[PDB]
C-alpha cells in the first residue's frame, strides 16, 4: 500500500538510512 | 491529476531518518512515513 499519502524509508545496518528519494 | 507536496525529494539518504521524516513531514503535513531496514531487492 504505498500511496503517495505514506512514505518508507529503508535503513541499512551499516548504519545509514536509505530513504527513497521518491514516495511510492 | 498530480500527487501535490514534494512527490520526489532529492537524496537526504544517510541524513538521519528522523531528519529525512521532518523534511518529508515538513513538506508533505499531508503524509505519514514509515521506518524499516533493509531485505527485499531494491533499486541498488
Amino acid at each position: 500500500d504505498f500511496r503517495c499519502n505514506r512514505v518508507r524509508i529503508w535503513v541499512n545496518k551499516r548504519g545509514l538510512v536509505v530513504s527513497p528519494p521518491r514516495i511510492g | 491529476s498530480s500527487c501535490p507536496g514534494k512527490s520526489s525529494w532529492p537524496h537526504l539518504v544517510g541524513v538521519g531518518g528522523s531528519v529525512a521524516k521532518a523534511i518529508i513531514e515538513r513538506q508533505n503535513p499531508n503524509v505519514k512515513a514509515v521506518i524499516l531496514e533493509e531485505g527485499t531487492p531494491v533499486t541498488k
